[PDB]
RNA sequence: AACGCGACGAUACUACCCGCACGUUGUAGACGUAUAAGAAUAGGCUCCGGCCUCGUAUCCUAGCAGGCGAUUCCUCCGCCGGCCUCGAAGUGGCCGUCGGUAAUUCGCGUAUUGCAAUUUAGACACGCGCGGGAUCAAAUCCUUUGCAGACGACUUAGAUGUG
RNA sequence: CCCACCCAUACCCCGCCCUCAGGGUAGAAACGAUGCCCUGAGGAGUAGGCGGCCGUGGAGGUCAGUGACGAAGCCUAGGGCGUGAGCCCGGGUCGAACGGCCUCUAGUGCAGAUCUUGGUGGUAGUAGCA
RNA sequence: AAGGGAAGCGCUUGUGACCAGACUUGCGCCCGGCGGAUCAUCCGGUGUUCUCACCGGUGCACUCCGCCGGGCUCAGGCCAG
């Protein structure tokens, strides 16, 4: 059910409810996705596939990098600063973001955004927050 | 003005344990889902998370709530009714109370 | 010694009396009606006990007491006038009001702190004591940065 | 050293005690259990809902026997010759002071087995 | 569909009364808030003699030393005789039944707190569904009226004043029916020809 | 009904009412807690075209837990006043002002809570605080009375008056 | 008559305890061999039979045992071990002796006996004090 | 703290109160600064289990014994995915 460029709902963490397209299938259950950025406030972040939900609706990859999401895609990028900078984090203001992070996420949200901006409402969906109401039943209707 | 509902889980109600005409049995308790009414509507949940959320006097780390985890084992019966364990017996007097069944880990 | 060990000395009047020969349930009943009450308050009571004025309520020994009006000052049906009893507490409260006058507290505004009524060696005598005193994080990582977010915004 | 010996999780087939029939009642009884010979009285007879009776089949693991939590063995510590005697069995045993030994005893002992990298139980009973 | 509310409201019209208090008395234990509305209007199936015997049979069981206190106290209202029924089904000896018996509230007639609320059906209790066509049914409300419930009348009275109350919401709900439909077909043109196929295609 | 209820008078203290700062305050258990015809069932509804197994329906539902700024919109929502309405255990409408408001599109921010950890967020009730208005009470004991009485209890009377 | 479902200590899988049964373990780098390892099976219980353990007073040997820097005893909404009888530790009190281990010894283990002695309850501030 | 014509008891939670454990880092490698001369080999004596050790001599900068300013690995407590 899940591809590289598929939406996925996120059902858990910070991020619950937030709509994000997955990338790349990572191993051991883990998979790296992004809002992109620009459209729901995601950043290019590793989830778990267990706690996605994968939805039919696949967009297209055509022009985006693959070796750029395959270095996202390495071992140590997101736990790597992560001891300096809490440790830094030690009159609160935002930790900054690694040079490197915000340098990335522009690249791979300007190409997918492009390829979002192209169907209709497509970026009004991304941006919105799936949510549960009343009546509907999750073991009936479709994703 | 977003305006909208922000629920994530099912709504879910502990009703007994798991008995006999006379003994009970604390171990797995009886969960009626909403909206589940047959044993197929019960097979898509098998597996799925379970909270029990309630309220309590002392703040220990920074809140009054305080949650019991478990899990949806197995359909019971034929009216969609579930067992479902958790890592403690539910308190006995949350019977007829309020659980959420939470979608995670998803298979779909 | 004394049971109410918390009560500091240098604030405090102390009044005891050992081998009294008086009913220890009526000395008990007595004391409970002038627990916590101010000195001249509860002398004034008693003396009115001694006057067949007012009553003492009889709660816990009280089996096939004789009815009173004066039993609605406490709410209940069964007073009695202890005479002998409300002699040795005012005996008793003498004692701790000149305990207090020679430490130099002032008497004005002492109330009874505690009192007690303890069984003797057998008759059945008790033992009473009083004090008089003057009146007057391991937060989580999630909950920290929901908390930042929040101070941020 | 402070850790002990690797062990298989210890098991404790019931955490509560064995309480006497009608030492709840009468106050003549004590709580320590007796197994009752009367022909007719339910917790001998096993009727459900009564007292439970001890069996072999609550025994605890051969392998987690006499141990504390901490994985340790207890052993009843008088002397400086004792803990030296424990010498050899850091990681599966711990030290326990006697209770009617002296404070320098006491002091003498600590240092010793803190040398000797044994675990005290009771190290702190007189600071 | 095993729906989840607040409070539900159930008309007891055309209800069978011991079906009835079995799906609520479930409900209750179940944790689910109950009100229940015209129990004179609630059905007993049977004839209405036969209702009367069994009422005269439960008068007939009484106390003898002290008809104050122990003794079996005959309630002679509709709404108590539901209860009555409801309590048997729920175990009320015990702190769970109690409860339950808090989550359960009935009445005679549609009070005015509830004359604006909607009323549901429980088609597993009604009459004309479970009923045979000529079998033979009595009123609750009758039997209370025979046995001594001295408000019939005035029930009565107030349900004519609520109807005609109602109807006088219908007019205005039909004036707000017939407007809506005009206001649909009047912006069926001013919209986008995309919306509209774009709807019927998707179901609406 | 001494653990059923209604109307009214006076309510000193305390703080009676009003607004929010809330509470490390409680709740057999919020998370869209949305939805009023009546009546019949061997019939009914209607705009009078027709329609009715089917509430698997209608409403509402997008936006840092929902930010800031624009083109465009007169739609929805709430608080206060005015006119009326609702009494079965008491409310809604109209007008008005005032505040908010994606039906279309766009821009600038969200990162780091580090791969999940209740999304501590509702209501009523209770309590501490201020700053605005206001109020300024009774009962019991005591004496007396005898329409009352085993004892309590009850009917009476004690403040300048036919005491 | 047909389908699905609920559960007993019953039946099946796994873990652990005990018992019984069947095997192995020396030119010893060898063992509380009264030990250790492997496999299988079994598990209610009156009268009765057998075995192992816990506890008490005193005796011999030993721990070059503990102790006025606090023995023993007692109290504890403080802990740890043992299936259990019981054993060990912490806190408070206290003041002068006591304990573990192998044998010996016996006036050695209590809920009953309308048990013995002593102390103390409800009845009850009641009957009653002519 | 509980209490609407008994209490007391078993199994299991929950609330309140109160506590015993666990951890505080250990092990081994790559660096540098060191402080030192108990590296090896050989010689004489001694004791032993007749080939192993102990003493005194010899041996002093990629040889041995400890510390510091660093880096890496592994093993490390509770609850979990």
């Amino acid at each position: 059910s899940l591809q590289p460029g598929t939406v996925l709902i996120l059902l858990a963490g910070r991020f619950r409810g937030k709509r994000v397209v997955l990338l790349k299938c990572l191993d051991q259950g883990v998979l790296l996705v992004t809002g992109p950025f620009k459209i729901n406030g995601v950043p290019l972040r590793r989830v778990n596939a267990r706690y996605v939900i994968a939805t039919s609706v696949k967009v297209d990859l055509t022009g985006v990098d693959q070796a750029k999401i395959d270095e996202v895609a390495q071992p140590k990028y997101f736990t790597a600063e992560k001891a300096k900078e809490k440790a830094s984090e030690e009159k609160p203001q935002k930790k900054p973001v690694s040079s490197t992070r915000a340098a990335d996420q522009k690249a791979i949200d300007k190409a997918l955004i492009a390829n979002i901006k192209k169907v209709d409402m497509l970026a009004s969906y991304l941006a919105s927050s799936f949510s549960l109401r009343k009546g509907d039943k999750p073991h009936l209707m479709k994703f | 003005p977003s305006e909208a509902g922000h629920r994530l889980y099912v709504k879910g109600r502990h009703l007994s344990y798991q008995r006999g005409r006379r003994n009970t049995h604390p171990k797995t308790s009886l969960i009626k889902i909403e909206g589940v009414d047959d044993t197929a509507a019960a097979n898509f949940y098998l597996g799925k998370r379970v909270a029990y959320v309630y309220r309590a006097q002392k703040e220990v780390r920074g809140t009054k709530i305080r949650v019991i985890w478990g899990k949806i084992t197995r359909p019971h019966g034929n009216s969609g009714v579930v067992r479902a364990k958790f890592t403690h017996p539910l308190p006995a007097r949350s019977f007829g109370a309020s659980v959420r069944i939470m979608l995670y880990p998803s298979s779909i | 010694r004394y049971a109410a060990t918390e009560i500091a000395p240098t604030k405090s009047a102390r009044a005891r009396g050992s081998y009294l020969r008086v009913s220890f349930k009526n000395t008990r009943e007595t004391a409970q009606a002038i627990n916590g009450w101010k000195l001249q308050r509860a002398l004034t009571f008693l003396q009115n006990v001694i006057d067949k004025k007012e009553a003492v309520p009889m709660r816990r020994y009280a089996g096939s007491t004789g009815r009173t009006a004066q039993g609605k000052q406490w709410g209940v049906s069964r007073a009695r006038w202890p005479v002998k009893s409300a002699q040795f507490l005012i005996g008793l409260l003498k004692n701790a009001e000149a305990n207090a006058d020679a430490k130099g507290l002032d008497t004005g505004n002492l109330i009874i702190k505690h009192i007690q009524v303890n069984q003797a060696p057998k008759s059945n005598p008790c033992h009473i004591e009083l004090i008089l005193t003057e009146a007057e994080s391991h937060l989580s990582s999630r909950q920290r940065g929901v908390r930042i977010r929040r101070a941020l915004t | 050293m402070v850790a002990a010996k690797k062990h298989v999780p210890i098991v404790k087939k019931r955490t509560k005690r064995f309480m006497r029939h009608q030492s709840d009642r009468f106050k003549c009884l004590d709580s320590a259990w007796r197994k009752p010979k009367g022909i007719d009285n339910r917790v001998r007879r096993r009727f459900k809902g009564n007292l439970a009776m001890p069996s072999i089949g609550y025994g605890s693991n051969k392998k987690t026997k006499h141990m504390m939590p901490s994985g340790h063995k207890a052993f009843l510590v008088h002397n400086v010759k004792d803990v030296e005697l424990l010498l050899m069995h850091n990681r599966t045993y711990a030290a326990e002071i006697a209770h009617n030994v002296s404070s320098r005893k006491r002091i003498d002992i600590i240092t010793r087995a803190k040398q000797l990298g044994v675990k005290v139980t009771n190290a702190k009973a007189k600071v | 569909m095993s729906s989840f509310e607040s409070v539900v409201v159930i008309d007891g019209k055309g209800h069978l009364l011991g079906r009835l208090a079995s799906i609520v008395a479930k409900q209750l234990l179940s944790g689910q808030k109950i009100v229940v509305v015209r129990c004179e209007a609630l059905n007993i199936s049977g004839e209405f003699f036969r209702a009367k015997l069994k009422y005269h049979a439960y008068l007939r069981k009484m106390t003898r030393y002290n008809p104050t206190r122990g003794g079996p106290f005959h309630f002679r209202a509709p709404s108590r005789i539901f209860y009555k029924a409801v309590r048997g089904m729920i175990p009320h000896k015990t702190a769970r039944g109690a409860a339950a018996l808090e989550r359960l509230k009935v009445f005679e007639g549609v009070p005015p707190p509830y004359d604006k609320k909607k009323k549901m059906v429980v088609p597993q209790a009604l009459r004309v569904l479970r009923l045979q066509p000529g079998r033979k049914y009595c009123t609750v409300g009758r039997l209370s009226h025979e046995v001594g419930w001295k408000y019939q009348d005035v029930v009565a009275r107030l349900e004519e004043r609520r109807k005609a109350k109602g109807a006088a919401y219908y007019e205005r709900k039909k004036l707000a029916a017939r407007q809506l439909s005009e206001a649909k077909k009047a912006a069926a043109a001013k919209v986008d020809p995309k919306v509209s196929e774009a709807l019927a295609a998707y179901g609406y």
